[PDB]
């Protein structure tokens, strides 16, 4: 579970992120459309190139749930309910995805914070990211 | 795997630059460390109690080289990986009896490794080209399962 | 795929008292009802609202009957699986990007219909040889992702 | 999450096992050894023949640890709090491997409860066993 270190390693790093969140968060979708093509066939809609606004404004909207998530990360069920729903029922999206974001998540904070990625902020990082994604797909199990 | 010629450039221009001290033991200390389970197979190695422990220990550094040396082989062989890591894949699968999915994560913790000591440099081309390789590896490290 | 002889024994004598318009049709029904996820790829099909709407889907009836074709198929040239599904693996992959874990998924619902229909023949050493059936199956649709 | 629905599914085919619980625990330990052969490196002390005692004697454990989470669906995680820690802690069980012990329980069970094993309860079940699942792991995330 997230233990009382683990908290406050993912409060310390997002708190870090600062005014780039939004920014992390569209090089975060970059980089899941790139690595893995198959997390396209969810963004019809959205132009993928380099530039793309739509990604840009996605990655804005990306960042500010993680935001919510650590705001109130003792009571992220409750925080990320309507996310869930979007996801689970609406979108159907393949639970397999959550990882990939996860993991191009966790890629982007390492090339962006050198000093806090240590081994310890990475292992807190990747369970809250766990957590994250537990909740957006509650809707399953 | 197939990579396509800016992409092998990508990669090795990359690998060129990487310090085969550091990142190997860095690589597989982390994934000590942020997956749990897989150090029920490094008991021998000594204390890996807690983090500092572990990216401390001399033993994890010294495999961590051994592994990198595997992946700048698989580099130099992506024509046939399958041959190239049939001897360590009878390790792992036959011997060991490693999951397949730990594969995957020591090669995704790897690409986080880069990523950190890269910094700018690693764009989400060059990581998606390195995905790739990755993903070659696990799975020549896993034909012996299938 | 390697099945001893043992094992192709138990696999193809089970295979023979099949029900093909029952069994496809069943497992591709519980599948959109287990992991809802996979609805999204067949909403053309009409109304899988519910489990006995999804159940009682003929065009779910009708494209589990083809699924359990490509199985028997894959019985026949078990030692050339991957150039069996390489059509299939093409669709599967370059057309619909379906994720592998999703065949990995299919094939262990298909496991659970055949104990439901067999009960007490279908044997754990008898379903172990399955497994290693459709773990081949599985592999050789992804085929076109490595 | 699990509904209502499954909750009352789960309770309806466990109960249908009745007697038997501690025998088809045995089976679906059986039926992972011989499927997925990774797994035996967990059991070294273990004769896993088939006739074993030891693998009939801890199918019976792990039956129990299923009647109590049964007992207890609404709480799992205090229930199976000790479990979690054996399983976590102290053994570190790979995660992927209890995916492989809930396919052979949900096939055991498949082929006991034809009745039963509708596609409904088929889904209660495979949500339930991800729950239990997920609370032996969650010493993890
Ligand atoms: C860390 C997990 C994720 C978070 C925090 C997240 C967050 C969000 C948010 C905040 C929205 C916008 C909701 C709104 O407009 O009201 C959204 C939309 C969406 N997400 Fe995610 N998401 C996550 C993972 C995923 C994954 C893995 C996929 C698929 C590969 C995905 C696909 C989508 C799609 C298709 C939409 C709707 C886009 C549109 O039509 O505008 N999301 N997500
Ligand atoms: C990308 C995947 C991996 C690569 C390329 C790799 C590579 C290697 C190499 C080069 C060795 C040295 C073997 C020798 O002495 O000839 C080795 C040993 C070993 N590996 Fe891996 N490995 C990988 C993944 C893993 C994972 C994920 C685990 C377990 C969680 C693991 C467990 C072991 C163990 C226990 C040994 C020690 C064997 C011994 O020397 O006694 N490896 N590996
Ligand atoms: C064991 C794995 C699977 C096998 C052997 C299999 C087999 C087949 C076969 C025989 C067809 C008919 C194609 C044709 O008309 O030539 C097909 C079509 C299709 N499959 Fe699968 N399939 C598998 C898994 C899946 C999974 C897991 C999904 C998605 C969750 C899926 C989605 C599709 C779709 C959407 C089509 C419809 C294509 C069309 O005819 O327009 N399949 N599959
Ligand atoms: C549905 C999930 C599972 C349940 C309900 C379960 C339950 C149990 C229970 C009740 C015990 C006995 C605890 C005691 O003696 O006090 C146990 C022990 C153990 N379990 Fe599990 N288990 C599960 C999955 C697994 C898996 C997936 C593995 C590994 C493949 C595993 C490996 C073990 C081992 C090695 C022991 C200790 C055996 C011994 O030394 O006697 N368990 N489990």
């Amino acid at each position: 579970v997230l233990s009382p270190a683990d908290k406050t390693n993912v409060k310390a790093a997002w708190g870090k992120v600062g005014a780039h969140a939004g920014e992390y968060g569209a090089e975060a979708l970059e980089r899941m459309f790139l690595s893995f093509p198959t997390t396209k066939t969810y963004f019809p809609h959205f132009d993928l190139s380099h530039g793309s606004a739509q990604v840009k404004g996605h990655g804005k909207k990306v960042a500010d749930a993680l935001t919510n998530a650590v705001a109130h990360v003792d009571d992220m069920p409750n925080a990320l309910s309507a996310l869930s729903d979007l996801h689970a029922h609406k979108l159907r999206v393949d639970p397999v995805n959550f990882k990939l974001l996860s993991h191009c998540l966790l890629v982007t904070l390492a090339a962006h914070l050198p000093a806090e990625f240590t081994p310890a902020v990475h292992a807190s990082l990747d369970k809250f990211l766990a957590s994250v994604s537990t909740v957006l797909t509650s809707k399953y199990r | 795997v197939h990579l396509t010629p800016k992409e092998k450039s990508a990669v090795t221009a990359l690998w060129g630059k990487v310090n085969v001290d550091e990142v190997g033991g860095e690589a597989l200390g982390r994934l000590l460390v942020v997956y749990p389970w897989t150090q029920r197979f490094f008991e021998s190695f000594g204390d890996l109690s807690t983090p500092d422990a572990v990216m401390g220990n001399p033993k994890v550094k010294a495999h961590g080289k051994k592994v990198l040396g595997a992946f700048s082989d698989g580099l130099a062989h992506l024509d046939n990986l399958k041959g190239t890591f049939a001897t360590l894949s009878e390790l792992h699968c036959d011997k060991l009896h490693v999951d397949p999915e730990n594969f995957r994560l020591l090669g995704n913790v790897l690409v986080c490794v880069l990523a950190h000591h890269f910094g700018k440099e690693f764009t989400p081309p060059v990581q998606a080209a390195y995905q790739k390789v990755v993903a070659g590896v696990a799975n020549a490290l896993a034909h012996k399962y299938h």
